[PDB]
RNA sequence: AAAACUUUCAGCAACGGAUCUCUUGGCUCUCGCAUCGAUGAAGAACGCAGCGAAAUGCGAUACGUAAUGUGAAUUG
RNA sequence: AUGUGGAACGGGGUAUUGUAAGCAGCUGCUGAGAUUAAGCCUUUGUUCCCAAGAUUUG
RNA sequence: UGGACCCACUAAUAGGGAGCUGGGUUCCUACUGAUGAAG
RNA sequence: GGAAGUCGGCAAAAUGGGAAUCGAUUCCCACUGUCCCUAUCUACUAUCUAGCGAAACCACAGCCUGGGGAACGGGCCAGGCAAAAUCAGCGGGG
RNA sequence: GCAGAUCUUGGUGGAAGUAGCAAAUAUUCAAAUGAGAACUUUGAAGACUGAAGUGGGGAAAGGUUCCAUGUGAACAGCAGUU
RNA sequence: GUUUGGGUAUAGGGGCGAAAGACUAAUCGAACCAUCUAGUAGCUGGUUC
RNA sequence: GUACGUGAAAUUGCUGAAAGGGAAGCAUUGGAAAUCAG
């Protein structure tokens, strides 16, 4: 299936997708935004550390009521949290993405998360005693790829002066 | 690596002022944290006998000082992972100094 | 595994309360396999499941 | 005075089910016919298939039998 | 990140209560015993642990 | 100012502008503290 | 110290009670954090965290001063001013 | 031929990961199953209802909720191997 | 320090009520249901290039 | 790819470009970048 981005080509990329996951869309976006651009091994260390409460996921956009912490000072913000369910899902997709990369035959050392994205899923209706306790599932996909990095004219006056200057030189 | 030591814990100072309904559970939490910070481990298993010793006087009363036997035994699931096993020691006067058990 | 039904049957055959039913902790496999009342009575005879005795109201201090 | 955040624009991906096309349905008009029941009606109930819950059909001869016509199926 | 290093206990001082259990013969041990830092002081005491992992920086 | 116009204290008990109760009729913004990226 | 608070012993303490007048009122005694005058202690909530997760309301929004004939208002006029992102309070402004 | 009708039907937002989660004192240790255990099972310990029960039975009412096996899609404002 | 289970009777400007102008299936400006009804509009709000 | 014809808007995520000191929107003129055309 086509993704949000031009990459996922066979040249450098590996794909992973998870749809209709019982994870909060706001927390999923925070984890995706944090881990985007990281190396694959660095992302694994980060997610393990978030699980163990040693580093935290900064809550940039959906930061209403989020408490402050010292662990967010490595990203230049004060509001950070430790969403464990989103980390579990992202870790599973990252493991699947690495496995697909090994199957494709890529170099595991240079792999970085080129494109990670979270989208909202069809909301799930549940009742509250009346109102609704709507769930907000997430569509998450991951693209990991190994890192890789004047015809001006001249007027008659302009060129004639330039030629004269060259003759003087 | 595999060692065994007899420590004494000052429980009087580790739950000074704590709520009476949480004395015994926080006692277990302090014991496992005490074992972790001593043997430099992660998995710490509490002997049911020591749990009995903690809860003998009720959830609201814990002895001021307890004699523990911390053994940094090798785990039975991974031979490179190691854990601590904490069992109580029955001594007459708990105010004795830490020693090393053969 | 799960031993709700085994405990219920054990209380039924012992004619006591399931609070007093004592089920051996290090023979879980054999106890779990024992599923019918005939097997439960077999466990009773072998001593794997024992009926805990009653407690007391201590008439001793009541008389005192 | 860079990021993040907010907003605007564009590509892609989502959410949602509009639009376009269709349609064994509906609506309207016209024409033709006169046929329920104590010989048990309309209706209701309960059942019936090799594997059926509903719909349809049927009634212990039960997703039917007899008779007539067709002529080689039924179908998951 | 090997130091007048830290930590866990132990001793002492200082405090709170009031003279413990036991041994005994109210009395003696016995101003004893118990507690003492959890936001008290001290330590030639013992034991233990650290010259590590990650992140951002012209 | 303290008490039931009254009587004390007091140096004095001066006059006015811009949360509450009794007897009487039958979100955001402000304020206050707390962080915080950045030449 | 002992109702000095309040329209007033509302509520607690005395264990509620003694005498008068018509259950009420008054008086004297008695008691007390109502008060001078607040301080301390405990539990829960609030705080943070993991999970779950709404609703009211919603033209757009959001600083003040003087003026805008009025209705002065947040948009207009003239000024003071004006630097991201936020957290916990209190509720002035609807 | 729609911008309104506190219009109809459907869908979606900001508030917002915010308000908040239930009364009914209270859980802890080990082991087993299991991908996964604060919540499942057993043992041990600590508690509670305290015969006017968190006990055992029935009438009305419900109708297969009963029991075994299996599942963990959806439901059990957390979770779940239940 | 009479209450109540079941059976039955009373039905709508009716019944019932130690009387509150109360109850009569979360409704008593006058029970609920369906038709007359697409009721009555001096009035309000909208009425499309 | 059955959550299945076509698949709009509101709304959301990512990428790229740009702006931002208590509003934002819009209009007029022109610069800057991008793009098309004679």
């Amino acid at each position: 299936v086509r993704y949000s981005a031009s990459p996922a080509l066979e040249t450098k990329c590996a794909k992973a997708r998870g749809a209709y996951l019982r994870t909060h869309f706001k927390n999923s976006r925070e984890v995706a935004f944090t881990i985007n651009g990281m190396s694959l091994k660095k992302a694994f260390i980060f997610l393990d550390n978030v699980k163990e409460h040693k580093q935290a996921v900064p809550f940039r956009r959906f930061n209403g009521g989020v408490g402050r912490t010292a662990q967010g000072k490595e990203f230049g913000v004060t509001q950070a949290r430790w969403p464990v369910k989103s980390v579990k899902f992202f870790y599973d997709l990252l493991k699947n993405a690495e496995a697909n990369a090994e199957a494709k035959g890529l170099d595991m050392d240079k792999l970085i998360i080129k494109h990670v994205q979270v989208n909202a899923a069809p909301k799930q209706r549940r009742r509250t005693y009346v109102t609704a306790y709507l769930s907000s599932p997430s569509h998450i996909e991951i693209i990991v790829a190994e890192e890789e990095e004047t015809v001006s004219r001249v007027s008659l006056k302009q060129g004639a002066k330039a030629r004269n200057l060259a003759a003087r030189k | 690596q595999v060692v065994t030591r007899d420590y004494t814990i000052h429980m009087h100072k580790r739950l000074y002022g704590v709520s009476f309904k949480k004395r015994a559970p926080r006692a277990i939490k302090e014991i496992v944290a005490f074992a972790q910070k001593h043997m430099q481990t992660k998995e710490v298993r509490v002997d049911p006998s020591l749990n009995k010793e903690v809860w003998k006087r009720g959830i609201r009363n814990v002895p001021h000082r307890l004699r523990l036997r911390l053994s940094r035994k090798r785990s039975d699931e991974d031979d490179k992972a190691l854990y601590t096993y904490v069992q109580a020691v029955d001594v007459a006067n708990p105010k004795m100094e830490t020693t090393v058990v053969e | 595994a799960n031993l709700r039904t085994q405990k219920r049957l054990a209380a039924s055959v012992l004619k006591c309360g399931k609070r007093k039913v004592w089920m051996d902790p290090n023979e879980i496999s054999e106890i779990s396999n024992a599923n019918s009342r005939q097997n439960v009575r077999k466990l009773i005879k072998d001593g794997l499941v024992i009926r805990k005795p009653n407690l007391m109201h201590s008439r001793f201090r009541i008389r005192k």
